[PDB]
């Protein structure tokens, strides 16, 4: 995974609700491994698919 | 094989039977002794009579200047400079083997870095857990801090490491020992700096209040002492009080080594001249790794091992209380292992029992 | 650094444990928000 | 203002020139012209030499070059600072040199990168090599635990991960057979580290050994049984010519002088031409000569004895008894003529292709490139690799 | 040579059938350089 590492960080984020934040504006792809807010965010907000 | 070398007139006479005794049990030629008292006007005396005694043989002792910093390093420097290996008589510096610049520049006493087996040796007999350790900014201090963090890997615990570089206002060292609620701790820098420590722990009422710890030999001073309170353990050297025994186990050691590479046929010619020293000595590393194989059956300091730095494994340190003002030797502990019961160890509190280094440590963030 | 309400599972979980060891805590936040790492020998 | 001296154990005539040839509109008093000429390697010549230039003149900082390969008469150079509280500055030779964790007190700057400065220069050219060491082998030596330090930091500190992992030696070196191997160790000790490396087969064309500066200081009489491939890290070894860097550290100590006059308001000057003459107000201009400007480039430094811009090159020894001096590091950049170092040599013309060969872009972060691509020498319309 | 090649094929398991007086040597040259 060396090579989805590096080349794809700089578009990372420091904190989980700024994630969620522009997800919910569609500017971001996808986001994952944040297993334990996507478990919660599927299904109180009910607007984003796992 | 040259002319000894000595501060004082007891020195030189010390240096003098030493080699009288040498020779009556490979001779050694000696034709003047001197010496000066400024490290600067020292550094040329010292290879001057190098110089005029041809024959590569320098052996000196530390000089009673309070300082004890820097006086022998010129001397140090202007030995190491040249493959002509040297020993040292009553020199317990840790500075010479944080680095190890010098060449074979190896002491019969083991410096200030050294004696952590000791404290090792000590905690897994009294079972002491969660200590922390405080090491001056100097260069020995910090060497001293990882030799004992290697020698406890095997744990230890989240010691604070200040720098502590010797200031006059120092509380952050005492406040952060206070919070980590550490029982042991052990401190090792300079007399100054350790006055100051005893004098802010005492100022913290935390000195003689439930924590028992220990002191290293490097603050082990009369001036040190009368401000330091009851209740601490510290070490002392075997025999590293008096520079008059060692003198005859390193003229011993001398000659053995001169003896054993007699043997060898390259043995080289020193220079007359100072100035005329072009040539750079080819035999030393030979010369100082039969110094290190060679070893002392026995002596005034008893059985000498040079370890893999080139010093002597002792291993023998007196365990020293302090109680009413005054220091009872407890034992001594010898290859490090058990110290005999010679006394009954009282911590500064008053409980005769070591209190447990983990102690009143409830509240947790 | 004014103090907010924490609460929720994890801090139910470490109420719980708190009460069943009897121990004292001081729950606080973290400034730098991170979960942990090993940038430039030393965990920042 | 600065009676400072060259003195060359070679000519070097054309210093005291270029230093009269220096501007001083930056310059707050015009500096003193002396020169001693020496030709000895005693500790008491030397001091002679110092107490003659001090009776002359106002000394306040030397220049010492030398001829020889001794690196310790720097280190003795840096007790002359601790007998006269004042900055010493190297040229060549064995003041070039720079001894390990020699930083105390008394000030001294030398020319020669650290430990520090070589284990980074070290790990570049490994990188540029695309090849990680993955075996940890220390003699004992002094200077072992700095670079071992130095090595932990660089690699953690690095993005890209780096592995890691006479009877007894050769067992080690057995054990931890890696084509990329570190030593430090003496030249005596070397002899048999070079024979017991031929016999395990380290030596041959399966690994490379990288010794700086511990013994390869000058390859003009290497041993025969000395392996071929190994290469090491010079500090100007035929780059900067003596007078140039005479005629650099005059300029540097006579910006230093100006930045402490200027700081101060006070020149210091010598007590006396005797030993104890400053044992009786040194820090001043020690704490402003560290941030020195001369020559169009700042040549900051730290206690350690490093360069901001340090002329490092590399010597690739090879079996006829023979260096390249091509190798540059200007502005502390990595480049290189030899970046591809080795019928088993061949040639393969790649095309894009579309999915079989998809990466066209080269990470500018270093000028690396990933660990599962390979470099594409692309042409011209000259060697500029990319990614593939 | 031998050592080289020796050395190269670190295999926990070497067959060897020679003369003893050759053998010895060989043998040598195994224990330094060196589980197997
Ligand atoms: C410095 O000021 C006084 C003087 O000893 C002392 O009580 C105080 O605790 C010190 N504070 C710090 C931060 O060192
Ligand atoms: C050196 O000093 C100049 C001005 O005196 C300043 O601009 C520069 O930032 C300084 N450099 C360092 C490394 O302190």
């Amino acid at each position: 995974l060396s090579t989805m590492y590096r080349h794809m960080e700089k578009h990372n984020y420091e904190s989980a609700a700024e994630a969620i934040q522009a997800v919910r504006d569609n500017k971001l792809h996808a986001f994952i491994w944040d297993s334990a807010v996507l478990e919660f965010e599927a299904s109180q907000k009910c607007d984003l698919v796992t | 094989n040259i002319g000894a070398v000595l501060s004082t007139r007891k020195h030189e006479q010390m240096f003098r039977e030493a080699v009288n005794q040498a020779n009556k049990r490979i001779q050694l030629n000696a034709t003047s002794v001197t010496h000066k008292p400024n490290a600067i006007q020292m550094a040329l005396s010292v290879c001057e009579d190098l110089i005029s005694s041809q024959v590569y043989a320098i052996l000196v002792s530390h000089p009673p200047t309070p300082n004890d910093h820097f006086t022998p390093t010129p001397v140090s420097y202007t030995a190491g400079f040249y493959r002509i290996p040297v020993l040292g008589l009553t020199t317990r510096m840790s500075i010479y083997s944080d680095k190890s610049i010098h060449l074979s520049f190896l002491r019969t006493v083991p410096p200030y870095s050294h004696q952590s087996s000791v404290w090792f040796e000590m905690m897994r007999v009294y079972s002491w857990n969660h200590i922390i350790l405080l090491v001056s900014d100097d260069h020995e201090g910090r060497a001293a801090q990882k030799r004992l963090e290697t020698l406890l890997e095997e744990s230890k615990a989240e010691k604070v490491l200040q720098f502590d570089p010797g200031t006059k206002n120092v509380t952050a060292l005492l406040m952060e020992a206070k919070e980590l609620e550490a029982r042991v701790i052990i401190l090792s820098a300079s007399e100054d700096d350790a006055a100051t420590v005893y004098r802010a722990a005492a100022m913290l009422n935390m000195t003689g209040s439930g924590y028992v710890w220990l002191v290293g030999e490097r603050e082990i001073s009369g001036n040190a002492l009368r401000y330091a309170p009851d209740g601490i353990l510290g070490l002392q050297l075997i025999n590293g009080k008096n520079e008059s025994a060692h003198i005859s186990d390193a003229v011993g050691v001398v000659a053995q080594a001169v003896h054993e590479l007699l043997e060898k046929e390259n043995i080289t010619d020193p220079p007359r001249g100072c100035v005329g020293n072009t040539n750079i000595w080819k035999t030393g590393p030979l010369f100082k790794r039969v110094l290190m194989s060679s070893k002392y059956a026995d002596g005034v300091t008893g059985r000498v091992e040079f370890n893999e730095d080139g010093d002597r494994k002792f291993a023998n340190y007196s365990i020293m209380n302090l109680q009413n003002r005054k220091l009872v030797q407890v034992g001594i502990y010898n290859g490090t292992h058990v110290i005999p019961n010679d006394r009954k160890i009282i911590w500064p509190g008053g409980e005769t029992e070591k209190p447990r280094g983990y102690q009143m440590s409830t509240r947790l963030k | 650094t004014v103090p907010q309400c924490c609460y929720g599972f994890c801090i139910d979980l470490l109420i719980k444990l708190a009460r069943t060891m009897n121990f004292t805590y001081e729950v606080h936040l973290v400034a730098d928000g991170k979960f942990g790492t090993q940038e430039r020998k030393e965990w920042n | 203002s600065i009676g400072i001296a060259v003195i060359l154990v070679s000519d070097e005539v054309a210093i005291k020139d270029a230093h009269e040839k220096d501007d001083f509109h930056h310059l707050s008093v015009v500096p003193r012209v002396e020169l001693v000429a020496m030709n000895e390697t005693d500790p008491k010549s030397i001091i002679t030499r110092i107490c003659d230039l001090m009776s002359d003149r106002k000394i306040q900082g030397v220049v010492f070059a030398d001829d020889t390969d001794q690196e310790a008469i720097a280190q003795i150079l840096d007790f002359i600072s601790a007998q006269t509280l004042t900055p010493i500055l190297g040229i060549h030779g064995g003041s070039s040199m720079i001894m390990a964790d020699k930083d105390e007190s008394s000030m001294f700057f030398q020319f020669g990168p650290s430990i520090e400065q070589q284990a980074s220069v070290m790990l570049n050219i490994m990188e540029e090599y695309d090849w990680y060491i993955f075996s940890i082998v220390t003699t004992y030596f002094p200077g072992y635990q700095d670079f071992v330090n130095k090595i932990r930091s660089t690699i953690e500190n690095s993005f890209v991960g780096w592995e890691l992992e006479d009877s007894k030696i050769q067992n080690q070196l057995k054990k931890l057979q890696s084509p990329i191997i570190l030593l430090y160790c003496t030249k005596e000790e070397a002899t048999y580290i070079f024979e017991v490396a031929n016999s395990v087969g380290l030596t041959g064309y399966g690994y490379t050994w990288i010794v700086p500066s511990l013994v390869a200081g000058d390859t003009d009489t290497v041993p025969a049984e000395f392996p071929t491939g190994l290469i090491s890290v010079s500090y100007d070894e035929w780059d900067y010519g003596l007078p140039a860097r005479v005629r650099d550290g005059i300029a540097i100590i006579t910006t230093a002088a100006s930045d402490m006059l200027s700081e101060h308001s006070f020149i210091p000057e010598p007590k006396s031409s005797c030993y104890n003459t400053h044992e009786k107000q040194s820090n001043m201009l020690n704490r402003y000569l560290i941030n020195v400007t001369f020559e169009g480039r700042n040549l900051s430094f730290s206690e350690d004895g490093y360069q901001m811009h340090p002329k490092l090159v590399i010597i690739l020894l090879n079996k006829e008894r023979k260096w390249e001096r091509v190798g540059k590091w200007k502005d502390k950049s990595l480049q290189m003529k030899y970046y591809v170092w080795p019928d088993d040599h061949l040639s393969i013309v790649t095309l894009e292709e579309a999915p079989f060969v998809i990466v066209e872009s080269v990470d500018p972060l270093s000028g690396t490139c990933m660990r599962n691509t390979v470099p594409c020498q692309k042409r011209i319309v000259g060697y500029i690799k990319k990614c593939c």
